[PDB]
């Protein structure tokens, strides 16, 4: 339909902008954006937490600490460790 | 990191009330003084117990070498904050300064407790802080600060759930209920 | 209130689930998505994630 948009678009009438695939830039901070409310220490590595999630989606960032928290939930801990986050790094990426 | 100093506080009770022990209580006090490198505790013990003879350069060079171990940490905090790693910095200075405050009084203790209060995201380290207020409140038999740390910790623990450390708090509050007079809550907890 | 209203266990019926174990991985959701969500509302303040109704 993007090419079918060109059927609707011999220039008339719209603006064409591309939606990007995710990259490590957002992966750092958009997780840090989701990391505001959660309980976590400042000893977490941003390098591996970002780069362990190539491709996937923006909805990947949602599932990062949720399912990681789900086991920490199940574990009852207050603030988590990156291992449990590393566990869900696999978990949400196990499916694909 | 408690029982060595917990026995020191027990030795304070062994020196204080009975006046008939002049030998074993001061002996093992020095045996526990030559370790952990205490400074302010042996000052209060110096006024209550014997004044020696001489300490001076012995514990002053031990507080000088421990100051080098104190100044290697306190000059590493600006070198550690040069990098960035959330906790990969302040957790070292919160626990070891409480070990540097274990050298004396309440100062490094209380200032590290409210220091790290805004950092740790896990209740385990917050309850470890609670353990530090409970041991330092047990040495000085001060019941004022042992209620507040536990009142703030239980809300995070009972949010919530635990097995071991919940039984640990039951022993704490049991020791406080038996510190003052409570007959039922001691055995019930 | 008006209709139903509740029970169906003490007034029956009830059937034991422990017979069928093939659904274990299908119960893995219901495992974490039922017991603790009901018995703990506080843990969801601690984790920083809101419990779903889904």
């Amino acid at each position: 339909d993007i090419l079918d948009s060109a059927l609707l678009r011999p220039g008339r009438i719209d603006r064409k902008i591309e939606f990007p695939p995710p990259n490590e830039e957002a992966r750092l901070d958009i997780l840090k954006i989701h990391s505001r409310k959660m309980n976590l220490t400042r000893g977490i590595n941003l390098r591996k937490i970002a780069e362990l999630m190539p491709g996937a989606s923006g909805a990947e960032v949602k599932g990062v600490c949720t399912e990681a928290g789900m086991y920490a939930l199940r574990e009852r801990r207050v603030h988590v460790t990156q291992e449990d986050f590393e566990m869900a790094v696999a978990k949400v990426m196990q499916k694909d | 990191p408690k029982n060595p100093d917990l026995r020191i506080a027990q030795l304070r009770f062994l020196l204080s009330l009975p006046e008939h022990r002049g030998d074993a209580a001061v002996r093992d006090e020095l045996m526990a003084a030559v370790r952990d490198n205490n400074m302010a505790p042996y000052y209060e013990a110096l006024c209550k117990s014997l004044d020696w003879q001489i300490d001076v350069d012995l514990l002053n060079k031990m507080k000088k070498a421990n100051e080098d171990e104190l100044k290697r940490l306190d000059e590493e905090l600006e070198d550690a904050e040069k990098n960035l790693g959330e906790s990969e910095i302040r957790d070292a200075m919160m626990a070891k300064a409480e070990y540097l405050c274990r050298i004396g009084d309440k100062e490094g203790a209380l200032t590290a407790f409210r220091k790290t209060y805004d950092k740790t995201v896990a209740l385990g380290h917050r309850l470890d802080i609670v353990f530090y207020l409970l041991r330092i409140g047990l040495f000085y038999m001060d019941n004022d600060l042992i209620t507040r740390n536990t009142e703030k910790a239980k809300s995070l623990i009972e949010e919530g759930g635990d097995w071991d450390r919940r039984n640990r708090l039951k022993v704490y509050q049991g020791l406080y209920c038996v510190a003052i007079r409570d007959f039922k809550q001691a055995a019930e907890l | 209130d008006s209709s139903i209203m509740m029970l169906t266990s003490d007034q029956k019926p009830d059937v034991m689930y422990a017979d069928i174990g093939g659904m274990d991985i299908q119960k893995q959701e219901v495992r974490e998505a039922v017991e603790l969500p009901l018995t703990h509302f506080e843990l969801y303040k601690q984790i920083g994630i809101d419990p779903p109704r889904g």
